């Protein structure tokens, strides 16, 4: 059992107090550094796992070693003095390059900064497979690929006598969170006019017992079997944007689509979602054009009117109805129109701002 | 939860539902950045550059050791208390 | 003509089918495979046009050749055989790394996916310059530097029998859109009292016939003669900008210049605008300085008064007047104080949102 | 379309206007990453690190394969309705 | 003295202007250029530093030329004259990439295009470490290396007969603003309920002053004796988030931890504040766990009730009382729940300028 | 200036101050890219690549130099007025 002398420290985040015990208990015992600084001494290897029975196997990276052992010495009696240093002296400064760049000053918290293993492929050789092959991992399933890049490590100890960096990394595991289910969500575009709208939805959002939350896909890999994620992707959504998704259209914004065209149709169990005022929709089966009633903003095609759809030039087979069939404009209720720009933002919330002191005076005066 | 029919009649629909994995990190492993290259097959060709490439380190390396003793030098065991 | 089994794929998104459909269209018979793959197999160079009469030209790339036939092969009397195998195995374990990291998990979609020529570049052998040369680019104008660039790829087979990957690219011109009008807007702060302001507008707004539009710059390059981009760079306005946009100067918005200073003087139209407030502004020409009026925001200077300014210790030349003389702040609305950093809208906006639920229940409550 | 008498009022002056000029892709042309390189002038001093190679590719590149296939699997001929 | 000619111009940003009046006292004199086209056509170094007696030392740097020295030179006798040239070969079309990405269409403004040294890392061939020595820089301290790394370079001469690029730098040295503190703030969570809150503040705030202001750490370092930044990192800040940070509690926004949770207890002033309602908090000199009173948010320990509290497992020294007492929940004023994911601002606005274009219409009726 | 007392209360801290320090740029010193390598060493041996080199150069170094000549030619002495 340790403690923290924390009137001496006196400030220090969560952060930084969890990854200070944890370096407590993860840093090599003193003796074990004198061990660990002789055995290195007398490598001459790239990578080798150094063992010394008792303690744990300690893995060891040298930097230029490859270069030095493949390109200089068999050049030793073919080149001169001169150039050897001056050639090794290249790849040193680039190297501290490196280093520097990890592990300088851009560096806030070395004592609680996690470094993946993809950062350090510099300071590591240029590259991080015969690393990740001597702890275990095969190359041989996506997911493991997908676990192998996902360990980061931690700064346990800096040698200024003997010039080496000493890291603690985890190995990581899949935590399924069985009440989760992360939906990707798709928007085809709707007329109102000759204008061309769409619904303003999250790509990805997340369902949670009661909650719907948005989702950070960042860090995440659609794997067939699951959705994967290095870090937490989850992330607190407004209620507002909650009662959207529960079915109240008119919680949800919307904006007119980008550039020329939006998507304007999207297969959907086995049906057709198209806005067919935007490009031609025909049937296939019976040759004749399908129009969108201008009081109807979308078209549901299914193979109940339509076994095989054409639809701006491409040829569908549909299946059995799953949409009912579009209802009129006037029976839906559509949300505010936005833009999500952030001038845009900022111009109409100054606005309204405005708007409300003014609004908040009169009130005063009538009542 | 999420109403797929409102949401289809302005446009929306799910392509794609899956579960939610997260990684957790667990055990420990001891990995060493060894700066210093065994150069002894160069028979000293290459001293001036050795030299010049540890002076660089130095600057980098003390502040990060200075750090690491500040905050260890404040974890002492339970009794001290 | 093709027909895609909707009923069967159950759910895909527009660019999803249209690339299948384009997939079907642009793949190589199974037939050319075996024609590729033995063609592959004969080879011995690091890029090579592979023409089979009657069939197209075929563009063959080997990652790790030119490494081969220039380092390796010359050594392969004077290193040991243990030797040459370590030097390809360090170029074999990167040129993975970049395959896994261009194809593998994180590429969401391969069926749409478009890759970009130059994220291509190490799969290619670390440039690209002479696979665009193969197919005709000369690099002699910047025009086709652009447009060569602009190349996308897509995937069309994944042979895992001989472990190649074909891919479709097609070539970028340049389709102007002659209604659409790019304009660059930069503005200069101005003073009331000492406070410092500017007007809060885009960088780059598009006009096209009634609409005033946003525009993303980030693909696009500003040419002498016209702004090219590699995507669509219209994006819509809010009608609150617009009209801002359009003379309404309260629908601008402004805020406090950022650390000591603003912009504070411009050339436009060979005439000097200046916050003479700000800076020191002095007529060269009569060696008299020029004050602001307090009660004016803004200093417009021509040669009608001074044809040799001095503004902020640079001395300019001026032309005739293209810009009235300054009117008093009385004379001109201002927008709303706003900032944009995102802590503050949403600050803010928590802020009016519970203002306005006050204000509606006493509306309620009086009415 | 824009005020720019108005805009200058509160120092915005535009600094240039350009035509506007989107890139359309057009025709096709095959491109081949062949991943496998051409050793015999090495005389089976790569065979262990091809056969490694080999089997890391593989990984990559059946997932990719399958997804091809699971898409023009469902394009047939038009008189197959 | 100078004139730029305003009118034959017509329109240039002050800092545009300003460049080219710096571009016309740094540029090289016409001989000068004479002098440097010969010096550069006789040296066959990598780096150079040419002295001229009577004109400044200017500091030559070949971007091929180690390649060329270290590498082609040694096999002139051993290599074919072809592979000599294929192998240089590839080494010019990499150069002249970086060249075309730094110096072609993507650089907006040549005139006043500040381009810092990292980013010409690739032209200097690959490294700047022996650049910055020859100019003096020792790489001793970090400061130095700082200031260092913030050098930028001005075009000032392309000499398309001979090919070579005149750039000019400046020295940064510090410039201290006593006036301003930088202020790291760092927040934790708290619970209503089962809700776990946090209060929404920026992770640095600047104070000058009588202002609060805001804080970019983008181009910061944080050393142990003052924020050392590259660029102005001040900008304004909101009227009502500068009241929170001024003690209005309303003013401050909050909203719910993402993921499963937050930083639930931080050590400040030698004390611990913490959630415990989310952890377990227990006094470990008497053995006794600290309940946090469902009526109060957070708990405030010090050594006046537990010399030595464990919290989440972790076993703290606190020293004597800095932090009050913990109040009732119903004696503070709590700020209104917000979320900063944009699509959540952009829905929430629009819908409050609907209600609001609601409200103004029935306080019209009813006055 | 902020009120730590009433921040604490919801749970915000400060965990450290520090002065604030600039960069200013002052002094100047030319630097020069040579973009011609020194290669008569290699005996004529990259002839065709220098050249190609110098070709592909060119399309990227002459604008640069417009642009530069169009705004130095706008910058006259004093007395032209
Ligand atoms: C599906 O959408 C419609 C709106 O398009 C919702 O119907 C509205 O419901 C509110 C009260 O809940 C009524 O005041 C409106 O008059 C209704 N509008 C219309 C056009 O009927 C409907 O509630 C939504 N369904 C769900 C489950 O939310
Ligand atoms: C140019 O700007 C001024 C505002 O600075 C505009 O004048 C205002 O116009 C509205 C009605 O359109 C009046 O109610 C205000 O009283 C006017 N304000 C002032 C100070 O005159 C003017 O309309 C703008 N010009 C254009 C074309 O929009
Ligand atoms: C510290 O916070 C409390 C709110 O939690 C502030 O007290 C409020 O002050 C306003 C007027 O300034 C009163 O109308 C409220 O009734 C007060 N609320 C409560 C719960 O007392 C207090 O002012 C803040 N202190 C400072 C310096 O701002
Ligand atoms: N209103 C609530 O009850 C609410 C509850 C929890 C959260 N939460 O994110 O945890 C956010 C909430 N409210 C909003 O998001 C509205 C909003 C959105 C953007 C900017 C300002 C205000
Ligand atoms: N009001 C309209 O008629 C409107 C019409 C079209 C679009 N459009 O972008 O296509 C946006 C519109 N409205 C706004 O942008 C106001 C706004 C801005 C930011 C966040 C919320 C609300
Ligand atoms: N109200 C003021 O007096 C104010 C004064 C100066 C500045 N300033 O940044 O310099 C901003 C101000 N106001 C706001 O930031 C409120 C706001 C925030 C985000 C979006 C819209 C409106
Ligand atoms: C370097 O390598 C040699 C050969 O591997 C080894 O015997 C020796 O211990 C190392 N020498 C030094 C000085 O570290
Ligand atoms: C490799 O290259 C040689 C020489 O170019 C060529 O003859 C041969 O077909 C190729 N050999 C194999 C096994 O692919
Ligand atoms: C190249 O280098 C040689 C040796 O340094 C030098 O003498 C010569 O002036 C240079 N030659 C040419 C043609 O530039």
């Amino acid at each position: 059992g340790v403690v923290l002398a924390g009137a001496a420290l006196g400030v220090a985040t969560a952060a930084q107090i969890t990854a200070g015990i944890a370096l407590h208990q993860s840093m090599l015992n003193s003796q074990a550094i004198d061990n660990l600084r002789a055995s290195l001494e007398t490598t001459n290897q790239a990578i080798e796992a150094i063992r010394q029975a008792g303690q744990e196997m300690i893995l060891a990276v040298q930097g230029v070693q490859d270069y030095i052992n493949n390109e200089l010495i068999p050049s030793m009696n073919q080149l001169s003095c001169d150039l050897i240093g001056q050639k090794l002296g290249l790849k040193l400064l680039r190297y501290y390059t490196e280093i520097l760049s990890l592990f300088g000053p851009s560096l806030r918290d070395p004592i609680s900064a996690e470094i993946s293993i993809q950062a350090l492929s510099y300071a590591l050789g240029g590259d991080i497979n015969k690393v990740l092959e001597k702890l275990g991992y095969s190359g041989g399933d996506l997911l493991g690929i997908l676990e192998s890049r996902g360990i980061k490590a931690r700064i346990t100890h800096v040698d200024t006598e003997s010039y080496f960096i000493v890291l603690s990394i985890a190995y990581p595991t899949l935590s399924e969170i069985k009440g989760v289910i992360v939906h990707r969500l798709e928007g085809v575009s709707y007329n109102i006019g000759s204008q061309e709208w769409y619904t303003t939805v999250p790509k990805y959002v997340a369902t949670q017992g009661y909650l719907i939350s948005n989702f950070d896909e960042s860090s995440c890999t659609f794997m067939p079997e699951g959705t994967v994620c290095s870090q937490n992707a989850l992330y607190p959504m407004s209620p507002l944007l909650q009662e959207c998704l529960r079915g109240s259209t008119k919680s949800c914004a919307r904006t007119l689509v980008s550039g020329s065209f939006g998507n304007r149709f999207i297969l959907s169990q086995g049906n057709l979602i198209a806005n067919c005022a935007s490009i031609l929709c025909k049937c296939y089966t019976t040759g004749t054009i399908i129009n969108q009633d201008p009081d109807k903003i979308l078209t549901y095609i299914a193979a109940d009117h339509c076994p095989v759809v054409e639809v701006n030039g491409v040829t569908i087979q549909v299946g059995s109805r799953r949409y009912p069939d579009a209802v009129y404009l006037h029976r839906i209720d559509l949300g505010p129109p936005i833009s999500l720009e952030r001038l845009d933002v900022g111009t109409n919330l100054g606005n309204a701002i405005a708007k409300l002191e003014d609004a908040k005076e009169l009130l005063e005066s009538s009542d | 939860q999420i109403h797929w029919g409102n949401l289809s009649k302005i446009g929306v629909v799910g392509i794609g539902s899956a579960s939610y994995k997260v990684m957790t990190r667990s055990s420990h492993q001891s990995l060493v950045i060894k700066l210093m290259p065994n150069i002894t097959l160069l028979n000293n060709c290459t001293r001036v550059e050795i030299a010049e490439y540890r002076r660089l380190l130095r600057t980098v390396l003390e502040p990060i050791r200075d750090a690491l003793n500040a905050m260890t030098q404040n974890i002492r065991p339970v009794q001290s208390v």
